[PDB]
């Protein structure tokens, strides 16, 4: 399946007009991984920084490309992207004030990313982990090593740890490829086309926990692992194809079960201690609204929070309004923080108060916008 | 198919380089080298995760490991000491992590010595069955002796008329040393084949002791006056009697 | 750290228990090897979750509570005795291997006739030999206490023997002095063993 990219630009902290700030273009949602993106200055390309290539539980992929500053001196900016899925790059210009709508406990997330040889420009495979969302670890085909992805990884992990697993991902990397192979024979196709897998588990903030294993194809669900009954469910008729012999295999089954409900756990707890800094810290959202003119739309911004649970919406004398409205989604700062927006189109009438809720700590904040 | 490992037996002077050959048909990714010692569960020298890679193991030291291709896993050691002194099996494993099942090969018997001129063939002899034996159970119990051999390889069988017998036969596990207190003793190995009198009672019938001695090869230095302690199958035989 | 018994001697036809204990970082499961003597040890059981893994005549228990696994031999046969290798994996999927249990089974013989004989002299050898042959499994024979002497029990069957399995122990030496009635002497025997007189 091929899946359009999601574009949003925004700043990382409000524009002081006089204080350089970091421009960011962030692209979600899209697949295959093929991407280009740039950042453009009236027209002109920019140096810009761009993200490790980062995985989501639906199969896409995101990127968080940023610029070194951007003073933001009566100038125009904008971002252009081109993918597979465009015919004309698409343009979104960055603006004083689309997509979204998407919307506290503990996870731990490992993926996986093959591609059909040859390799095409990009690596052939590629492991992240994840913790809470937050990148810990980077394997890749070109550079076989492990590589910790936090500061608090690399500290407290010794060297025997990552020279260890630097040794099994390139096996795992291996058996990738020839599990690739073997699927575009079933598929009867050949050329391009990707390979995904997924592994993790969840600590909920009751004490609760839940694990899953994953395998998707050209961005579809091919595989899921159901480890309560020891069985693989298929979508496909090619896929049932593995499934008959993977669960032909009984301790492979009850591995994954051992180490999804006892192993994972522990790596998560252990990494959580060792994150808590990071991951147990919240931060308050800065609320800003804005109006811009054509019948006017009103903007709502919240910068700088942690964690990313946050809840953000428009009111009406005092009620929430459902109707023409739109949601940024959570977005990336870069500083390690997130930030939201949500929009409304005004009917003004008279005598209407319009203020913005948003829900964080919770904490309910409110700030008025406008009224007639 | 399965893992095949060569040589099964080396006897090496301390100082000399050998290199094991490991080669697996079962179209596997991941390898390993152990060394199983009395006394000790399986250690780890080195492995390799799939072709391309490899990395030490638990007791790398005095070792070395090379990936020729998917199928061979050779071990290198340029400097043989005593320590040295096992057997070394030869694993591979489709993937890792699961090991099981393990597949091993047939193992590698190596002995590292300072001086070859304690290494002797063994002096097998047979004895005939006792005449009490027989008339009192109705069955005759030959024995072999296989005694005055170093290092210990070794692999005793039996033969009738020409042909290898299993049913009957039982030899020591593993050969003692005739003189424990000294570090310098060499081996004995008995073995007993048991047959029906009726059988041992004719005279055309052909029984043979066969002891396996692996020793020096033909390219091996030898500058030592008496003779060369090569591989060699030492027998001693009997006749059936009336 | 992982620890198993050493040895374990049982006679042919019963059952065994051996247990293995495990202190290990994390665990992805537990291993069970059959090592013949001098040859190449193979995979018999893999043990993850809590349980009871049985294949035929053997059976693998695990607790992952206790650390605690045996494997179950039921209805030994001879071709039983054999060292049983025990090993599981850490968090990492590194495999540790604990020191075997030397599994040794002594035949079922119901039918006893214990007794020491002579054999003849060689002529290709210099020694004599005698046999202590026909004991059952409650007999012990014990080594010499002659330095000159030598004396082998624990003998172990061919892995196709379809006939004549019996305990057998074996002396020799090259000492005038030495005689098979003296050669067995102070061994555990019961009533009715043959010794030699003169």
């Amino acid at each position: 399946i091929q899946r359009p990219p999601k574009i949003q630009v925004y700043s990382r902290h409000p524009p002081e007009d006089g204080k350089p700030n970091y421009l960011n273009c962030y692209v979600y949602g899209f697949h295959p991984p093929q991407i280009e993106i740039d950042l453009l200055k009236n027209g002109e390309k920019i140096k810009s920084e761009q993200s490790d290539l980062s995985f989501s539980k639906d199969w896409s992929f995101y990127l968080l490309s940023h610029a070194e500053f951007t003073p933001n001196s009566k100038d125009q900016y904008s971002c252009r992207v081109k993918h597979v899925t465009l015919e004309q790059p698409r343009i979104v210009k960055w603006d004083r004030d689309g997509g979204g709508s998407g919307g506290r406990t503990h996870s731990l997330r490992y993926f996986r990313l093959g591609i059909s040889e040859p390799g095409y420009g990009i690596p052939e495979f590629i492991s992240a982990g994840y913790v809470d969302s937050h990148p810990i670890t980077m394997y890749n085909s070109v550079s076989q090593l492990k590589e910790p992805r936090a500061l608090w990884m690399e500290e407290n992990l010794a060297p025997d740890h990552w020279e260890r697993y630097t040794q099994l991902l390139r096996g795992w990397q291996q058996a990738f490829k020839v599990e690739l192979k073997q699927l575009q024979h079933h598929y009867n196709h050949s050329g391009f086309h990707t390979y995904q897998r997924m592994i993790g588990c969840e600590l909920l903030e009751d004490g609760s926990i839940t694990g899953f294993l994953q395998y998707a194809y050209d961005g579809q669900d091919f595989l899921i692992f159901n480890k309560d009954t020891l069985s693989w469910m298929a979508m496909d008729n090619v896929a049932d194809i593995i499934r008959r012999v993977w669960e032909a295999n009984r301790h492979e089954l009850q591995y994954q079960k051992n180490w999804l409900e006892e192993e994972c756990i522990a790596w998560l707890k252990r990494f959580l201690e060792y994150g808590k800094d990071a991951l147990q810290r919240t931060e308050p959202p800065k609320v800003r609204v804005n109006h811009k003119e054509t019948i006017t739309t009103l903007y709502c911004r919240a910068y700088g929070f942690y964690p990313p649970e946050i809840s953000i919406n428009w009111m009406k004398n005092g009620e929430e309004i459902f109707q023409d409205t739109d949601y940024g989604g959570i977005l990336p700062s870069g500083d390690g923080t997130y930030q939201t927006w949500v929009s409304v189109e005004l009917d003004p009438q008279n005598g209407d108060i319009y203020s913005c809720h948003v829900e964080h700590g919770g904490v309910h904040m409110v700030l008025q916008g406008f009224q007639e | 198919a399965g893992v095949t490992q060569t040589p099964k037996f080396q006897v090496l002077k301390t100082g000399q380089s050998m290199t094991l050959q490991c080669a697996q048909d079962m179209n596997h990714n991941s390898m390993y080298w152990y060394r199983q010692d009395p006394g000790m569960g399986l250690r780890l020298i080195y492995y390799s995760a799939s072709e391309g890679t490899t990395d030490k193991g638990e007791v790398p030291n005095g070792y070395n490991v090379s990936r020729l291709n998917k199928r061979e896993f050779s071990l290198r050691l340029e400097s043989a000491a005593p320590s040295q002194t096992s057997v070394y099996f030869c694993a591979s494993s489709e993937t890792d992590p699961n090991t099981g099942e393990l597949f091993f090969g047939e193992g590698s018997r190596l002995t590292v010595l300072e001086d070859l001129k304690n290494v002797f063939p063994p002096e097998v002899a047979v004895f005939e069955p006792s005449e009490a034996e027989i008339s009192h159970t109705q069955k005759a119990t030959l024995v072999c002796l296989a005694t005055g051999f170093y290092p210990d390889h070794v692999e005793l069988s039996w033969w009738v008329n020409g042909k290898e017998v299993h049913s009957g036969v039982c030899t020591d596990p593993q050969p003692l040393k005739e003189q424990p207190a000294l570090n310098d003793s060499r081996y004995a190995l008995s073995s007993r084949l048991r047959v029906s009198a009726t059988f041992w009672q004719n005279p055309r019938n052909h029984f043979r002791c066969q002891v396996q001695f692996y020793g020096l090869s033909e390219n091996d230095e030898w500058t030592q006056d008496r003779a060369k302690p090569v591989t060699q199958i030492v027998s001693a035989e009997a006749w059936g009697r009336a | 750290n992982i620890d198993q018994p050493t040895e374990m001697t049982a006679t042919e036809g019963a059952i065994v228990q051996i247990n293995c204990t495990y202190q290990t970082s994390g665990f992805n499961g537990l291993f069970w090897y059959q090592q013949h003597a001098g040859e190449a040890p193979t995979f018999l059981s893999y043990n993850v979750l809590d349980g009871l893994e049985e294949k035929g005549r053997f059976s693998s228990f695990l607790s992952r509570s206790k650390g605690y696994s045996y494997l179950l031999l039921k209805e030994l046969q001879m071709k039983d005795s054999a060292s049983y290798l025990c090993a599981s994996m850490d968090s990492n999927y590194q495999l540790i291997w604990g020191a075997g249990t030397k599994l040794i089974i002594k035949p079922n013989i119901q039918n006893p006739d214990p007794a020491v004989y002579q054999l003849r002299d060689s002529k290709s050898s210099d020694k004599s030999v005698c046999l202590f042959t026909d004991f059952d499994s409650q007999t012990n024979v014990s080594q010499s206490k002659d330095s000159d002497v030598y004396i082998t029990d624990k003998c172990v069957l061919d892995m196709r023997s379809m006939d004549f399995k019996s305990n057998s122990a074996v002396a020799w030496s090259n000492k005038s002095d030495f005689a098979c009635a003296n050669a067995f002497n102070n061994s555990i025997i019961p009533e009715d063993t043959f010794f030699p007189s003169p």
